[PDB]
Protein backbone atom coordinates (compact mmCIF):
# COMPACT_ATOMS: atom_id res chain seq x y z
CA UNK A 1 0.00 0.00 0.00
CA UNK A 2 2.88 2.47 0.58
CA UNK A 3 5.07 1.26 -2.30
CA UNK A 4 4.10 4.11 -4.57
CA UNK A 5 4.46 6.95 -2.12
CA UNK A 6 7.98 5.81 -1.44
CA UNK A 7 8.75 5.58 -5.15
CA UNK A 8 7.12 8.94 -5.95
CA UNK A 9 8.82 10.87 -3.16
CA UNK A 10 12.09 9.31 -4.33
CA UNK A 11 11.55 10.21 -7.99
CA UNK A 12 11.07 13.85 -6.98
CA UNK A 13 14.20 13.77 -4.83
CA UNK A 14 16.32 12.07 -7.51
CA UNK A 15 15.37 14.69 -10.09
CA UNK A 16 15.90 17.59 -7.72
CA UNK A 17 19.23 16.12 -6.59
CA UNK A 18 20.26 15.69 -10.26
CA UNK A 19 19.45 19.23 -11.20
CA UNK A 20 21.15 20.69 -8.18
CA UNK A 21 24.17 18.42 -8.62
CA UNK A 22 24.66 19.65 -12.16
CA UNK A 23 24.78 23.33 -11.21
CA UNK A 24 26.81 22.54 -8.06
CA UNK A 25 29.46 20.60 -10.00
CA UNK A 26 30.23 23.65 -12.12
CA UNK A 27 29.97 25.98 -9.10
CA UNK A 28 32.60 23.93 -7.28
CA UNK A 29 34.80 22.83 -10.24
CA UNK A 30 35.84 26.34 -11.38
CA UNK A 31 35.66 29.47 -9.25
CA UNK A 32 38.01 32.21 -10.40
CA UNK A 33 35.68 34.54 -12.33
CA UNK A 34 33.31 34.46 -9.35
CA UNK A 35 36.09 35.92 -7.11
CA UNK A 36 37.86 39.31 -7.16
CA UNK A 37 41.14 41.16 -8.06
CA UNK A 38 43.60 43.54 -6.31
CA UNK A 39 42.80 46.66 -8.42
CA UNK A 40 45.95 48.49 -7.25
CA UNK A 41 47.01 52.18 -7.49
CA UNK A 42 49.85 54.36 -8.85
CA UNK A 43 50.55 57.02 -6.09
CA UNK A 44 53.74 58.22 -7.90
CA UNK A 45 55.88 58.26 -4.74
CA UNK A 46 59.02 58.22 -6.97
CA UNK A 47 58.02 61.53 -8.60
CA UNK A 48 60.98 63.56 -7.31
CA UNK A 49 60.83 66.15 -10.11
CA UNK A 50 59.47 67.16 -13.51
CA UNK A 51 59.25 64.95 -16.60
CA UNK A 52 61.07 65.21 -19.96
CA UNK A 53 57.90 66.35 -21.78
CA UNK A 54 57.43 70.00 -22.81
CA UNK A 55 54.07 69.74 -20.97
CA UNK A 56 55.65 69.06 -17.56
CA UNK B 1 47.09 29.35 -22.58
CA UNK B 2 43.99 27.80 -21.04
CA UNK B 3 43.88 24.43 -19.25
CA UNK B 4 41.29 23.09 -21.72
CA UNK B 5 39.59 24.33 -24.88
CA UNK B 6 36.24 24.85 -23.25
CA UNK B 7 33.69 27.13 -24.84
CA UNK B 8 33.73 30.83 -24.30
CA UNK B 9 30.34 31.89 -23.03
CA UNK B 10 28.67 35.24 -23.74
CA UNK B 11 25.13 36.55 -23.19
CA UNK B 12 24.56 39.58 -25.47
CA UNK B 13 21.55 41.59 -24.31
CA UNK B 14 20.06 44.98 -25.22
CA UNK B 15 21.41 46.25 -21.90
CA UNK B 16 24.54 44.42 -20.76
CA UNK B 17 26.95 41.96 -22.39
CA UNK B 18 28.53 39.41 -20.10
CA UNK B 19 31.29 36.91 -20.66
CA UNK B 20 33.62 34.35 -19.08
CA UNK B 21 34.64 30.78 -19.85
CA UNK B 22 32.58 27.63 -19.75
CA UNK B 23 32.68 25.81 -16.48
CA UNK B 24 32.90 28.81 -14.10
CA UNK B 25 30.02 30.41 -12.09
CA UNK B 26 30.38 33.99 -13.20
CA UNK B 27 31.35 36.05 -16.21
CA UNK B 28 34.80 37.64 -15.90
CA UNK B 29 33.47 40.91 -17.10
CA UNK B 30 30.31 42.83 -17.76
CA UNK B 31 30.07 45.53 -20.34
CA UNK B 32 27.17 47.69 -21.46
CA UNK B 33 26.13 46.78 -25.03
CA UNK B 34 27.70 50.00 -26.26
CA UNK B 35 29.87 51.41 -28.99
CA UNK B 36 30.61 55.09 -28.35
CA UNK B 37 31.58 57.85 -30.74
CA UNK B 38 32.84 61.47 -30.14
CA UNK B 39 30.23 64.14 -30.79
CA UNK B 40 32.73 67.02 -30.45
CA UNK B 41 35.57 68.61 -32.41
CA UNK B 42 38.98 67.81 -30.98
CA UNK B 43 41.31 70.75 -30.40
CA UNK B 44 44.32 69.38 -28.53
CA UNK B 45 46.70 66.99 -30.35
CA UNK B 46 48.38 63.92 -28.90
CA UNK B 47 45.57 63.34 -26.44
CA UNK B 48 45.14 59.78 -27.61
CA UNK B 49 41.36 59.59 -28.19
CA UNK B 50 39.78 56.81 -30.20
CA UNK B 51 37.42 57.19 -33.16
CA UNK B 52 35.14 54.73 -31.44
CA UNK B 53 35.04 53.22 -27.96
CA UNK B 54 33.77 49.83 -26.88
CA UNK B 55 31.91 48.56 -23.81
CA UNK B 56 33.29 50.01 -20.63
CA UNK B 57 35.57 52.28 -22.63
CA UNK B 58 32.51 53.88 -24.19
CA UNK B 59 30.85 54.37 -20.89
CA UNK B 60 34.05 55.58 -19.13
CA UNK B 61 34.74 58.28 -21.77
CA UNK B 62 31.03 59.10 -22.26
CA UNK B 63 31.34 62.75 -21.26
CA UNK B 64 31.98 63.66 -24.96
CA UNK B 65 30.53 60.59 -26.72
CA UNK B 66 27.14 59.72 -28.10
CA UNK B 67 26.46 56.13 -27.10
CA UNK B 68 24.70 53.60 -29.29
CA UNK B 69 23.28 50.18 -28.45
CA UNK B 70 23.68 47.52 -31.31
CA UNK B 71 20.98 45.32 -29.73
CA UNK B 72 17.27 46.18 -29.42
CA UNK B 73 14.42 43.95 -28.10
CA UNK B 74 16.71 40.92 -28.08
CA UNK B 75 18.25 41.24 -31.58
CA UNK B 76 21.36 42.62 -33.20
CA UNK B 77 20.61 45.40 -35.62
CA UNK B 78 24.23 46.54 -35.86
CA UNK B 79 26.55 43.58 -36.29
CA UNK B 80 29.62 45.75 -36.93
CA UNK B 81 29.36 47.16 -33.46
CA UNK B 82 28.76 43.70 -32.03
CA UNK B 83 31.93 42.56 -33.78
CA UNK B 84 33.79 45.30 -31.85
CA UNK B 85 32.10 44.21 -28.61
CA UNK B 86 32.94 40.52 -29.12
CA UNK B 87 36.54 41.30 -29.91
CA UNK B 88 36.80 43.36 -26.77
CA UNK B 89 34.78 40.95 -24.66
CA UNK B 90 36.53 37.74 -25.71
CA UNK B 91 40.04 38.76 -26.69
CA UNK B 92 40.88 42.05 -25.03
CA UNK B 93 39.25 41.19 -21.68
CA UNK B 94 38.97 37.37 -21.27
CA UNK B 95 42.29 37.18 -23.15
CA UNK B 96 41.13 34.33 -25.36
CA UNK B 97 40.85 34.43 -29.10
CA UNK B 98 37.61 32.59 -30.27
CA UNK B 99 39.81 31.04 -32.95
CA UNK B 100 41.04 28.45 -30.42
CA UNK B 101 37.75 27.92 -28.46
CA UNK B 102 34.06 27.02 -29.23
CA UNK B 103 31.69 29.91 -28.52
CA UNK B 104 28.29 29.72 -26.91
CA UNK B 105 25.98 32.71 -27.56
CA UNK B 106 22.31 33.12 -26.63
CA UNK B 107 18.89 34.15 -27.96
CA UNK B 108 15.20 33.69 -27.09
CA UNK B 109 13.38 30.82 -28.74
CA UNK B 110 11.00 33.23 -30.66
CA UNK B 111 13.86 35.66 -31.40
CA UNK B 112 13.79 36.65 -35.16
CA UNK B 113 15.86 34.22 -37.23
CA UNK B 114 18.16 36.80 -38.70
CA UNK B 115 19.73 37.32 -35.27
CA UNK B 116 20.58 33.71 -34.47
CA UNK B 117 21.91 33.43 -38.06
CA UNK B 118 24.04 36.59 -37.82
CA UNK B 119 25.57 35.57 -34.50
CA UNK B 120 26.55 32.24 -36.06
CA UNK B 121 27.94 34.00 -39.15
CA UNK B 122 30.09 36.55 -37.42
CA UNK B 123 31.70 34.23 -34.97
CA UNK B 124 32.58 31.82 -37.83
CA UNK B 125 33.60 34.36 -40.49
CA UNK B 126 35.26 37.24 -38.60
CA UNK B 127 36.53 35.42 -35.50
CA UNK B 128 37.13 31.98 -37.07
CA UNK B 129 35.61 30.20 -34.08
CA UNK B 130 36.08 26.37 -34.51
CA UNK B 131 32.51 25.80 -33.32
CA UNK B 132 29.20 27.48 -32.50
CA UNK B 133 26.02 26.92 -30.56
CA UNK B 134 23.42 29.58 -29.84
CA UNK B 135 21.64 28.69 -26.60
CA UNK B 136 18.05 29.07 -25.72
CA UNK B 137 17.93 31.71 -22.95
CA UNK B 138 15.06 29.98 -21.18
CA UNK B 139 17.05 26.76 -21.07
CA UNK B 140 19.98 28.48 -19.57
CA UNK B 141 17.75 30.10 -16.94
CA UNK B 142 16.48 26.61 -16.04
CA UNK B 143 20.03 25.19 -15.91
CA UNK B 144 21.14 27.95 -13.52
CA UNK B 145 17.94 27.61 -11.47
CA UNK B 146 18.06 23.78 -11.24
CA UNK B 147 14.61 23.38 -12.85
CA UNK B 148 13.32 21.44 -15.93
CA UNK B 149 9.83 22.59 -15.48
CA UNK B 150 8.48 26.09 -15.17
CA UNK B 151 7.69 29.35 -16.93
CA UNK B 152 10.74 31.30 -17.73
CA UNK B 153 10.03 34.95 -17.43
CA UNK B 154 13.25 36.74 -18.06
CA UNK B 155 12.11 40.43 -17.86
CA UNK B 156 15.37 41.80 -19.29
CA UNK B 157 16.25 45.17 -20.85
CA UNK B 158 15.15 44.03 -24.33
CA UNK B 159 12.15 41.72 -24.40
CA UNK B 160 10.11 39.67 -21.90
CA UNK B 161 10.01 36.08 -23.25
CA UNK B 162 7.38 34.22 -21.12
CA UNK B 163 8.08 30.56 -22.16
CA UNK B 164 6.58 27.41 -20.58
CA UNK B 165 8.96 24.43 -20.42
CA UNK B 166 7.91 21.00 -19.06
CA UNK B 167 10.36 18.17 -18.33
CA UNK B 168 12.95 19.79 -20.60
CA UNK B 169 10.42 20.35 -23.47
CA UNK B 170 9.09 23.61 -24.76
CA UNK B 171 5.41 24.23 -25.19
CA UNK B 172 5.81 26.78 -28.07
CA UNK B 173 2.12 27.39 -28.69
CA UNK B 174 1.95 28.89 -25.22
CA UNK B 175 4.90 31.29 -25.49
CA UNK B 176 3.75 34.84 -24.91
CA UNK B 177 6.73 36.85 -26.25
CA UNK B 178 6.13 40.46 -25.21
CA UNK B 179 7.69 43.75 -26.33
CA UNK B 180 7.70 45.24 -22.79
CA UNK B 181 11.09 45.58 -21.10
CA UNK B 182 13.65 47.21 -18.78
CA UNK B 183 14.73 49.69 -21.49
CA UNK B 184 11.21 51.14 -21.50
CA UNK B 185 11.21 51.42 -17.75
CA UNK B 186 14.39 53.55 -18.04
CA UNK B 187 12.86 55.89 -20.63
CA UNK B 188 9.62 56.14 -18.64
CA UNK B 189 11.66 57.13 -15.57
CA UNK B 190 13.48 59.83 -17.63
CA UNK B 191 10.06 61.28 -18.54
CA UNK B 192 8.50 61.00 -15.06
CA UNK B 193 11.57 62.62 -13.50
CA UNK B 194 11.14 65.43 -16.04
CA UNK B 195 7.62 65.87 -14.57
CA UNK B 196 9.28 66.17 -11.09
CA UNK B 197 11.59 68.99 -12.30
CA UNK B 198 14.66 66.92 -13.23
CA UNK B 199 14.77 66.68 -17.01
CA UNK B 200 16.71 63.84 -18.69
CA UNK B 201 17.13 63.52 -22.53
CA UNK B 202 20.85 62.98 -23.53
CA UNK B 203 23.07 59.89 -23.36
CA UNK B 204 24.69 61.01 -20.12
CA UNK B 205 21.27 61.71 -18.70
CA UNK B 206 19.96 58.28 -19.78
CA UNK B 207 22.94 56.55 -18.14
CA UNK B 208 22.19 58.49 -14.93
CA UNK B 209 18.57 57.41 -15.03
CA UNK B 210 19.57 53.78 -15.57
CA UNK B 211 21.77 54.13 -12.49
CA UNK B 212 18.92 55.70 -10.51
CA UNK B 213 16.62 52.87 -11.49
CA UNK B 214 19.15 50.18 -10.59
CA UNK B 215 19.71 51.66 -7.08
CA UNK B 216 16.35 53.32 -6.11
CA UNK B 217 13.46 51.58 -7.87
CA UNK B 218 11.22 48.77 -6.72
CA UNK B 219 7.98 47.11 -7.78
CA UNK B 220 5.86 47.00 -4.63
CA UNK B 221 3.84 43.82 -4.09
CA UNK B 222 0.86 45.99 -3.15
CA UNK B 223 1.28 49.14 -5.15
CA UNK B 224 -2.08 50.63 -4.28
CA UNK B 225 -1.24 50.77 -0.60
CA UNK B 226 2.33 51.74 -1.39
CA UNK B 227 1.33 54.70 -3.61
CA UNK B 228 -1.38 55.83 -1.28
CA UNK B 229 1.42 56.67 1.14
CA UNK B 230 4.31 57.30 -1.30
CA UNK B 231 2.29 59.85 -3.26
CA UNK B 232 1.19 61.55 0.01
CA UNK B 233 4.44 61.74 2.02
CA UNK B 234 8.14 62.58 1.70
CA UNK B 235 8.90 59.81 4.21
CA UNK B 236 8.74 57.39 1.25
CA UNK B 237 11.19 59.32 -0.92
CA UNK B 238 14.72 58.22 -1.55
CA UNK B 239 17.65 60.45 -2.46
CA UNK B 240 20.06 59.74 -5.31
CA UNK B 241 23.45 61.35 -5.89
CA UNK B 242 24.08 62.52 -9.43
CA UNK B 243 27.66 62.63 -10.94
CA UNK B 244 27.92 66.40 -10.42
CA UNK B 245 26.78 66.40 -6.77
CA UNK B 246 23.07 67.10 -7.43
CA UNK B 247 20.41 65.31 -5.44
CA UNK B 248 17.16 63.99 -6.83
CA UNK B 249 14.47 62.43 -4.70
CA UNK B 250 11.87 60.02 -6.01
CA UNK B 251 8.51 59.10 -4.31
CA UNK B 252 5.75 56.99 -5.81
CA UNK B 253 7.52 57.35 -9.18
CA UNK B 254 10.16 55.10 -7.57
CA UNK B 255 7.86 52.10 -8.01
CA UNK B 256 5.47 53.50 -10.61
CA UNK B 257 8.10 53.16 -13.24
CA UNK B 258 8.67 49.28 -12.58
CA UNK B 259 4.86 49.06 -12.14
CA UNK B 260 4.74 49.41 -15.98
CA UNK B 261 5.69 45.71 -16.14
CA UNK B 262 2.18 45.12 -14.73
CA UNK B 263 0.74 48.37 -16.17
CA UNK B 264 2.17 48.62 -19.79
CA UNK B 265 -0.25 51.39 -20.70
CA UNK B 266 2.09 53.79 -18.86
CA UNK B 267 4.40 53.72 -21.90
CA UNK B 268 1.68 53.44 -24.56
CA UNK B 269 1.94 49.63 -24.86
CA UNK B 270 -1.03 47.39 -25.48
CA UNK B 271 -0.40 44.45 -23.21
CA UNK B 272 -1.75 42.45 -20.32
CA UNK B 273 1.52 42.80 -18.36
CA UNK B 274 4.08 40.19 -17.25
CA UNK B 275 1.87 38.50 -14.67
CA UNK B 276 -0.87 37.76 -17.16
CA UNK B 277 1.56 36.55 -19.73
CA UNK B 278 2.99 34.20 -17.07
CA UNK B 279 -0.58 33.09 -16.41
CA UNK B 280 -1.29 32.45 -20.10
CA UNK B 281 1.99 30.62 -20.63
CA UNK B 282 0.73 28.28 -17.90
CA UNK B 283 -2.96 28.29 -18.86
CA UNK B 284 -2.40 27.64 -22.57
CA UNK B 285 -0.58 24.38 -21.74
CA UNK B 286 -2.43 21.07 -21.17
CA UNK B 287 -3.95 20.59 -17.73
CA UNK B 288 -1.45 17.90 -16.69
CA UNK B 289 1.37 20.36 -17.39
CA UNK B 290 -0.07 23.46 -15.72
CA UNK B 291 -0.12 21.97 -12.22
CA UNK B 292 3.66 21.99 -12.46
CA UNK B 293 4.05 25.26 -14.23
CA UNK B 294 1.91 27.05 -11.54
CA UNK B 295 4.25 25.69 -8.88
CA UNK B 296 7.30 26.74 -10.93
CA UNK B 297 7.28 30.36 -12.07
CA UNK B 298 10.95 30.83 -12.93
CA UNK B 299 12.35 34.32 -12.63
CA UNK B 300 15.37 35.21 -14.68
CA UNK B 301 17.22 38.03 -16.32
CA UNK B 302 17.65 41.56 -14.90
CA UNK B 303 14.84 43.91 -13.49
CA UNK B 304 14.27 40.90 -11.20
CA UNK B 305 16.28 42.65 -8.56
CA UNK B 306 13.53 45.15 -7.84
CA UNK B 307 12.21 44.35 -4.36
CA UNK B 308 8.61 43.25 -4.56
CA UNK B 309 8.89 41.78 -8.10
CA UNK B 310 8.83 38.15 -7.02
CA UNK B 311 6.01 38.66 -4.54
CA UNK B 312 4.22 40.94 -7.00
CA UNK B 313 4.53 38.30 -9.72
CA UNK B 314 3.25 35.56 -7.43
CA UNK B 315 0.29 37.55 -6.02
CA UNK B 316 -1.00 38.58 -9.45
CA UNK B 317 -0.68 35.04 -10.82
CA UNK B 318 -2.40 33.65 -7.74
CA UNK B 319 -5.27 36.11 -8.34
CA UNK B 320 -5.61 34.94 -12.00
CA UNK B 321 -5.02 31.27 -11.17
CA UNK B 322 -7.69 28.73 -10.01
CA UNK B 323 -8.15 28.22 -6.25
CA UNK B 324 -6.71 25.13 -4.41
CA UNK B 325 -3.70 25.26 -6.75
CA UNK B 326 -0.32 26.29 -5.38
CA UNK B 327 1.38 29.16 -7.16
CA UNK B 328 5.11 29.59 -6.52
CA UNK B 329 7.80 32.04 -7.64
CA UNK B 330 11.39 30.93 -7.91
CA UNK B 331 13.71 33.97 -7.74
CA UNK B 332 17.32 32.81 -7.08
CA UNK B 333 20.44 35.04 -6.41
CA UNK B 334 21.68 33.91 -9.83
CA UNK B 335 19.32 36.60 -11.09
CA UNK B 336 20.30 38.70 -14.13
CA UNK B 337 23.37 36.44 -14.37
CA UNK B 338 21.34 33.21 -14.67
CA UNK B 339 21.50 33.07 -18.41
CA UNK B 340 25.29 33.40 -18.43
CA UNK B 341 25.57 30.80 -15.64
CA UNK B 342 23.25 28.45 -17.43
CA UNK B 343 25.44 28.98 -20.54
CA UNK B 344 28.45 27.81 -18.59
CA UNK B 345 26.46 24.77 -17.39
CA UNK B 346 25.27 23.91 -20.90
CA UNK B 347 28.72 24.33 -22.38
CA UNK B 348 30.32 21.91 -19.89
CA UNK B 349 27.74 19.08 -20.27
CA UNK B 350 29.22 15.98 -21.91
CA UNK B 351 26.02 15.55 -23.91
CA UNK B 352 26.35 19.06 -25.26
CA UNK B 353 29.47 18.27 -27.10
CA UNK B 354 27.35 16.65 -29.79
CA UNK B 355 25.30 19.85 -30.27
CA UNK B 356 28.03 22.07 -31.77
CA UNK B 357 28.14 23.42 -35.30
CA UNK B 358 31.69 22.84 -36.43
CA UNK B 359 33.60 25.22 -38.69
CA UNK B 360 33.17 22.77 -41.52
CA UNK B 361 29.45 22.20 -41.36
CA UNK B 362 29.08 25.96 -41.18
CA UNK B 363 30.83 26.65 -44.45
CA UNK B 364 29.17 23.80 -46.29
CA UNK B 365 25.67 25.02 -45.25
CA UNK B 366 26.15 28.74 -44.48
CA UNK B 367 24.64 30.57 -41.39
CA UNK B 368 21.15 29.20 -42.02
CA UNK B 369 22.67 26.08 -40.36
CA UNK B 370 21.84 27.57 -36.99
CA UNK B 371 18.23 26.51 -37.58
CA UNK B 372 19.29 22.95 -38.49
CA UNK B 373 21.73 22.49 -35.60
CA UNK B 374 20.80 24.83 -32.72
CA UNK B 375 17.04 25.57 -32.67
CA UNK C 1 70.40 80.16 -6.97
CA UNK C 2 67.91 81.03 -4.22
CA UNK C 3 65.33 81.37 -6.95
CA UNK C 4 66.34 78.12 -8.66
CA UNK C 5 66.43 76.36 -5.34
CA UNK C 6 63.03 77.98 -4.83
CA UNK C 7 61.71 76.81 -8.16
CA UNK C 8 63.02 73.37 -7.25
CA UNK C 9 61.61 73.60 -3.69
CA UNK C 10 58.38 74.97 -5.07
CA UNK C 11 58.45 72.19 -7.62
CA UNK C 12 59.19 69.74 -4.87
CA UNK C 13 56.26 71.23 -3.00
CA UNK C 14 54.14 71.20 -6.16
CA UNK C 15 54.95 67.60 -6.85
CA UNK C 16 54.82 66.68 -3.19
CA UNK C 17 51.48 68.45 -3.08
CA UNK C 18 50.48 66.82 -6.32
CA UNK C 19 51.13 63.70 -4.34
CA UNK C 20 49.52 64.99 -1.15
CA UNK C 21 46.51 65.31 -3.39
CA UNK C 22 47.09 62.03 -5.29
CA UNK C 23 47.50 60.35 -1.97
CA UNK C 24 44.42 62.00 -0.62
CA UNK C 25 42.58 60.85 -3.68
CA UNK C 26 43.84 57.32 -3.18
CA UNK C 27 43.19 57.54 0.53
CA UNK C 28 39.70 58.64 -0.05
CA UNK C 29 39.20 56.14 -2.81
CA UNK C 30 40.51 53.40 -0.58
CA UNK C 31 38.78 54.78 2.57
CA UNK C 32 35.65 54.98 0.50
CA UNK C 33 36.18 51.45 -0.75
CA UNK C 34 36.87 50.53 2.88
CA UNK C 35 33.80 52.25 4.17
CA UNK C 36 31.94 50.63 1.34
CA UNK C 37 33.59 47.33 2.14
CA UNK C 38 32.37 47.92 5.69
CA UNK C 39 28.90 49.00 4.45
CA UNK C 40 28.88 45.97 2.23
CA UNK C 41 30.25 43.98 5.12
CA UNK C 42 27.59 45.25 7.42
CA UNK C 43 25.18 44.42 4.64
CA UNK C 44 26.81 41.03 4.04
CA UNK C 45 26.61 40.41 7.76
CA UNK C 46 23.00 41.57 7.79
CA UNK C 47 22.38 39.40 4.74
CA UNK C 48 24.32 36.70 6.54
CA UNK C 49 21.84 37.18 9.33
CA UNK C 50 19.15 36.79 6.67
CA UNK C 51 20.93 33.65 5.32
CA UNK C 52 21.43 32.20 8.79
CA UNK C 53 17.92 33.27 9.56
CA UNK C 54 16.92 31.50 6.38
CA UNK C 55 18.82 28.50 7.69
CA UNK D 1 62.41 86.84 -0.75
CA UNK D 2 63.62 83.99 -2.92
CA UNK D 3 65.53 82.62 0.02
CA UNK D 4 62.62 83.13 2.41
CA UNK D 5 60.26 81.65 -0.11
CA UNK D 6 62.83 78.89 -0.44
CA UNK D 7 62.82 78.27 3.26
CA UNK D 8 59.03 78.35 3.10
CA UNK D 9 58.80 76.41 -0.18
CA UNK D 10 61.19 73.89 1.19
CA UNK D 11 59.19 73.92 4.38
CA UNK D 12 56.02 73.62 2.33
CA UNK D 13 57.71 70.87 0.37
CA UNK D 14 58.77 69.26 3.61
CA UNK D 15 55.28 69.61 4.99
CA UNK D 16 53.76 68.46 1.72
CA UNK D 17 56.21 65.59 1.66
CA UNK D 18 55.53 64.99 5.33
CA UNK D 19 51.89 64.91 4.40
CA UNK D 20 52.73 62.54 1.62
CA UNK D 21 54.56 60.39 4.18
CA UNK D 22 51.64 60.62 6.66
CA UNK D 23 49.37 59.93 3.81
CA UNK D 24 51.59 57.08 2.59
CA UNK D 25 50.97 55.68 6.01
CA UNK D 26 47.27 56.44 5.66
CA UNK D 27 47.38 54.51 2.37
CA UNK D 28 49.20 51.58 3.69
CA UNK D 29 46.92 51.46 6.69
CA UNK D 30 43.71 51.96 4.75
CA UNK D 31 44.94 49.78 1.89
CA UNK D 32 45.57 46.95 4.28
CA UNK D 33 42.27 47.63 5.98
CA UNK D 34 40.59 47.52 2.61
CA UNK D 35 42.26 44.23 1.68
CA UNK D 36 41.17 43.00 5.09
CA UNK D 37 37.68 44.46 4.65
CA UNK D 38 37.43 42.78 1.29
CA UNK D 39 38.47 39.57 3.01
CA UNK D 40 35.95 40.27 5.83
CA UNK D 41 33.36 40.97 3.20
CA UNK D 42 34.29 37.86 1.32
CA UNK D 43 34.14 36.01 4.61
CA UNK D 44 30.70 37.34 5.47
CA UNK D 45 29.58 36.53 1.96
CA UNK D 46 31.15 33.06 2.07
CA UNK D 47 29.44 32.52 5.39
CA UNK D 48 26.30 33.84 3.71
CA UNK D 49 26.82 31.33 0.93
CA UNK D 50 27.29 28.56 3.47
CA UNK D 51 24.38 29.77 5.62
CA UNK D 52 22.21 30.23 2.57
CA UNK D 53 23.43 26.87 1.36
CA UNK D 54 22.55 25.54 4.79
CA UNK D 55 19.18 27.17 4.29
N1 LIG E 1 19.85 46.64 -9.32
C1 LIG E 1 18.95 46.44 -10.34
N2 LIG E 1 17.67 46.86 -10.08
C2 LIG E 1 16.69 46.78 -11.02
N3 LIG E 1 16.94 46.29 -12.27
C3 LIG E 1 18.18 45.82 -12.64
C4 LIG E 1 19.27 45.86 -11.66
N4 LIG E 1 20.36 45.31 -12.28
C5 LIG E 1 20.00 44.95 -13.51
N5 LIG E 1 18.69 45.27 -13.80
C6 LIG E 1 18.17 45.64 -15.18
O1 LIG E 1 18.15 44.46 -16.02
C7 LIG E 1 18.37 44.79 -17.43
C8 LIG E 1 19.51 43.86 -17.96
O2 LIG E 1 18.95 42.74 -18.78
P1 LIG E 1 19.69 41.25 -18.75
O3 LIG E 1 18.66 40.29 -18.31
O4 LIG E 1 20.88 41.22 -17.66
O5 LIG E 1 20.14 40.90 -20.26
P2 LIG E 1 21.04 39.56 -20.34
O6 LIG E 1 20.17 38.24 -20.34
O7 LIG E 1 21.86 39.55 -21.70
O8 LIG E 1 22.00 39.46 -19.22
C9 LIG E 1 18.67 46.34 -17.47
O9 LIG E 1 17.51 47.12 -17.89
C10 LIG E 1 19.04 46.66 -15.99
O10 LIG E 1 18.71 48.03 -15.69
Amino acid sequence: MQALLGARAKESLDLRAHLKQVKKEDTEKENREVGDWRKNIDALSGMEGRKKKFES
Amino acid sequence: DEDETTALVCDNGSGLVKAGFAGDDAPRAVFPSIVGRPRHQGVMVGMGQKDSYVGDEAQSKRGILTLKYPIEHGIITNWDDMEKIWHHTFYNELRVAPEEHPTLLTEAPLNPKANREKMTQIMFETFNVPAMYVAIQAVLSLYASGRTTGIVLDSGDGVTHNVPIYEGYALPHAIMRLDLAGRDLTDYLMKILTERGYSFVTTAEREIVRDIKEKLCYVALDFENEMATAASSSSLEKSYELPDGQVITIGNERFRCPETLFQPSFIGMESAGIHETTYNSIMKCDIDIRKDLYANNVMSGGTTMYPGIADRMQKEITALAPSTMKIKIIAPPERKYSVWIGGSILASLSTFQQMWITKQEYDEAGPSIVHRKCF
Amino acid sequence: DAQEKLELAEKKATDAEADVASLNRRIQLVEEELDRAQERLATALQKLEEAEKAA
